[PDB]
RNA sequence: UCGCCCAUCAC
RNA sequence: UCGCCCAUCAC
């Protein structure tokens, strides 16, 4: 009754069930455990876990349209505003063995929750520290293909140029959920959008821009490349 | 100029090649810690003096405050991030660390992250003690549960319970089985059994005389095997907090009042064993000098209280709680020299909640 | 089992210390508590010092037994803090009580001293 | 005399609770950027949580709470310590960082200067 | 003289930002003394931030200058922390001064942080 | 008064 | 089956 099946994207997956509609899904990198309490299928030699949309907003986006996604089988990441890591699960059944992920986070109790996880998924690293500062982990990361960016703290512009100035590769991706209303709550968002816009396009070249809506309101997905 | 990762520290010319190169001299994610922070320490340190040797007088680092602390460590210092030492380091660590190097990278970026949160017990060898008993009881519910696991998986594989004497792995084996068929040489050799032993197991699985099970049943027994292994883990996490809480002691006099009064009671007593045989109705009055001195020789008035004065209690209040503090201060001291003395063992968040009380009962009181 | 009951106490010479305690309490001169024991036990001459064996932390008392072998004093011991408080007439507990004076008990006091000390011998 | 070195934080506050107060400010570079109003509730766990997301009353106190003038104090003036001592912690927190000299006994001298002015006012 | 300055300036362009603090007061958005300079340092609000020459101890300002370059702010000194005081209408002293909206004072603050951007270089 | 990340329990 | 507020009291 179920099918699983490949999506428009490398290492992602769908499944099809009971209703028919579409769900996102992931090749579990150690099959058999569980992370949030997820929706699970066991299959011909394999297992693939869900990521429920309403959880995290990059599941949303990927359900809106996001088409430019760059986190792919065997590359190099960095991400920041990871907490307890459900995010950090899913990209890591999608880049695999293969791969490399640092998770940065901010809040000093809520990483520690990742600490016993990341001994079966093995290709994330854990990283206590301040997001806006790259210098306070400098000797526990490397250059990368990727960087993605969903503290969204008021500084998340500059959590995303400094991380992108030290780590990302010539030629590299960049992902930023843009929290309009923790960056300005003075003025309508479509202007806070386009500050992002005008201060990321004098570094990076933007490839793509997505509002959250009708799935939820006021957040917006940006994503780019470093030449 | 200079860049440090997780396993050593680099010095790379304005041109691009390496001068030299050191590793740590203590374990890497306690020195890397200060260096990520932006503080000196002694490998850093060996290297930079080592350039100067060398004869390098300007020098160039990643972090800002390190910098700062460089330069008042005598040193024409500045920061530069994009610098070739990190940037080498950081573009081709598999020309550095080998073709593993991400495994190395992991193993200290974990311990960081479990080392960014302060750790303060006021009970820790009580606690290591309850981890000790856990670990004794935890080892022989194991042996129960196991106990239970040879007898039901011994209905529907019997030959099995000889041939595997090694508890845990009997356990893993069953974890991962569950139903007898799903036996193969991969999964056994996954598991890490020899040649040898695997020529037994399959020979025994083509002609066992154990009973059936069905699909719906021996799911359960699996189950207890997983929660046996379940506990198998919290074991060792018994065994690693035991080896990180071992690192958590200190004397008690530093927390009850700290240094300006622990170390003028041991000089005014002339030393810890002496202030340890001291009452607390002298020890109340220890450095009142000119009035200890003039309560004797003259006959004068008794001196309320000695260096004992500035404690957050004293110089601070109404004179009514001024002199009853000043004892029941000096009683809780004449406890805590004695513990420092003659045991050297913890209990001073105790005898702080002694001293918040008696001091909250003077406060219902007066 | 706490560090300073350093000798094995037998069914005698205890009772015969807390009795040493009571009869002193009206007829010598005598301390209690262990502060007050403490300034008594360095200062004069005392002739017996009495500890409980449930004192806890045993720190508070354990200066006691090196306190006594750098002056040349016996001390021996009693079941009960809470008992050795009644034994010198307070409500409250003792984690020790120290003889100035003996009054009525210097026979009591000679006694535990001679066999004291060919005891712990 | 001139061989002497002694942190402040160490003496104003006690080398236990200043060790700990530098880990809930993620270091001592920051307990040294910080401003008193946010070192004043440092650690205050749920309290600060229900504060921001709730919408409720601001916490008085955090981990400054285990202060020896604070922890056993009568309700008046715990409120008006904890603000003076996030002030005077701060300044402690940059001589130990940005200077590394000693002048912890007059840091104290002024605190106890205030909390004296603070029974003498209520 | 302190160790947080960063570079040299006569009375020229200090006597500038004092007199920006006497407009921006009552025609913009300011805040006065160094935990309220600090809020609007650490959350970036501030645009100009102006520090005493003679603040006593010297260190509990001697984050701001390097704050204000981990934020991408400007910042600049002037000579007696009473007269920033005063200039801040308040009747103590102030050991520093922000600007979070220059009212009138537009085109003084965009003077005063071009020519700082003269000098943090 | 509102935003996001995140565990756990559940429909 | 679950929550809030005024007055008074305490560290």
């Amino acid at each position: 009754m179920v099918e699983v099946k490949k999506h428009k994207f490398p290492g992602v997956y769908v499944v099809i069930d009971d209703d028919g509609s579409e769900k996102i899904a992931t090749k579990n990198l150690v099959p058999g455990q569980r992370v949030y309490g997820e929706r699970v299928i066991k299959w011909e030699g394999e297992e693939y876990r869900i990521w429920n949309p309403h959880r995290s907003k990059l599941g949303a986006a990927i359900v809106n349209g996001l088409k430019n996604f760059p986190i792919k089988p065997g590359k190099s990441v960095l991400y920041l505003g990871i907490a307890s890591g459900t995010t950090a699960s899913h990209v890591s059944d999608i880049v695999g063995w293969e791969g490399k992920i640092y998770g940065i986070e901010f809040s000093p109790r809520v990483l520690r929750e990742l600490v016993p996880i990341v001994e079966e998924r093995r290709n994330i690293i854990p990283i206590l520290g301040d997001a806006t500062k790259p210098e306070e982990y400098r000797a526990l990361v490397t250059k990368v293909d990727v960087i993605f960016e969903d503290v969204a703290q008021p500084t998340q512009a500059k959590i995303l140029i400094d991380n992108a100035k030290a780590y990302l590769k010539r030629g590299g991706y960049g992902m930023i959920a843009v929290k309009s209303r923790s960056i300005d709550v003075t003025k309508e968002p479509e202007q806070v959008f386009k500050e992002v816009e005008r201060e990321l396009s004098e570094y990076f070249e933007v490839i793509e821009r997505l509002n959250l809506e009708p799935y939820e309101k006021d957040h917006a997905l940006f994503v780019v490349r470093k030449p | 100029f200079i860049s440090e990762n997780v396993r050593g520290i680099y010095a790379f010319d304005e041109n691009g090649n390496l001068i030299e190169k050191r590793y740590f001299t203590d374990k890497p994610e306690k020195v890397l810690d200060q260096l990520l922070k932006g503080e000196i320490t002694k490998d850093l340190e060996e290297l930079l003096n080592s350039l100067k040797e060398k004869g390098y007088d300007e020098f160039v680092f990643e972090h800002p405050e390190l910098s700062r602390r460089a330069k008042e460590l005598g040193f024409s210092a500045t920061t530069e991030f994009p610098n070739i030492a990190g940037e080498r380091l950081r573009s081709n660590p598999e020309e550095f660390l080998g073709e593993n190097w991400f495994e190395e990278y992991y193993k200290v970026g974990v311990a960081l992250t479990r080392m960014r949160i302060q750790e303060q017990s006021g009970a820790r060898d009580k606690m290591v003690i309850q981890a000790i008993e856990a670990l004794d009881d935890v080892d022989k519910v194991i042996n129960l549960l196991v106990a239970r696991l040879r007898e039901w998986y011994s209905l529907h594989f019997p030959e099995l319970d000889e041939l595997l004497p090694k508890h845990p792995q009997y356990v893993a084996f069953v974890k991962t089985v569950g139903h007898r068929d799903n036996i193969n040489e991969e999964v056994l050799r996954e598991l890490g059994l020899s040649e040898e032993k695997i020529k037994k197991i399959l020979e025994a699985k083509e002609k066992t005389m154990g009973a059936w099970m069905d699909q719906t049943d021996i799911e359960v027994v699996r189950q207890l095997a997983e929660e046996i292994d379940r506990l198998y883990q919290l074991r060792k996490k018994l065994e690693d907090y035991i080896d990180r809480a071992m690192d958590d002691v200190a004397p008690n006099l530093k927390a009850l009042v700290g240094a300006k009064l622990a170390a003028r009671l041991i000089s005014l007593a002339g030393g810890l064993r002496e202030l340890a045989m001291m009452p607390s109705s002298t020890i109340q009055v220890l450095g009142a000098e000119k009035a200890l001195f003039r309560h004797l020789r003259t006959g004068a008035k008794p001196p309320k209280h000695g260096v004992i004065y500035q404690y957050p209690a004293i110089n601070r209040s109404p004179w009514w709680q001024r002199g009853k503090i000043a004892r029941a201060l000096a009683g809780k001291l004449a406890i805590a020299a004695r513990v420092d003395y003659f045991s050297g063992e913890y209990i001073a968040e105790e005898l702080k909640k002694e001293l918040e009380a008696r001091i909250r009962e003077i406060k219902e009181k007066y | 089992k706490p560090s300073y009951v350093k000798f094995e106490v037998p069914k005698e010479l205890a009772e015969k210390a807390l009795q040493a305690v009571e009869i002193a309490r009206d007829t010598g001169k005598i301390r209690k508590g262990t502060n007050e024991t403490t300034k008594a036990v360095e200062r004069g001459q005392a002739k017996l010092v009495i500890i409980a064996e449930d004192v806890d932390p045993e720190e508070i008392v354990a200066h006691l037994p090196p306190l006594c072998e750098e002056k040349e004093i016996p001390y021996i011991y009693v079941p009960s803090k809470k008992e050795l408080g009644a034994a010198a007439g307070i409500e409250v507990a003792a984690a020790s009580v120290a003889i100035i004076e003996p009054g009525k008990a210097r026979d009591l006091v000679e006694e535990i001293a001679m066999k004291v000390k060919e005891l712990m011998k």
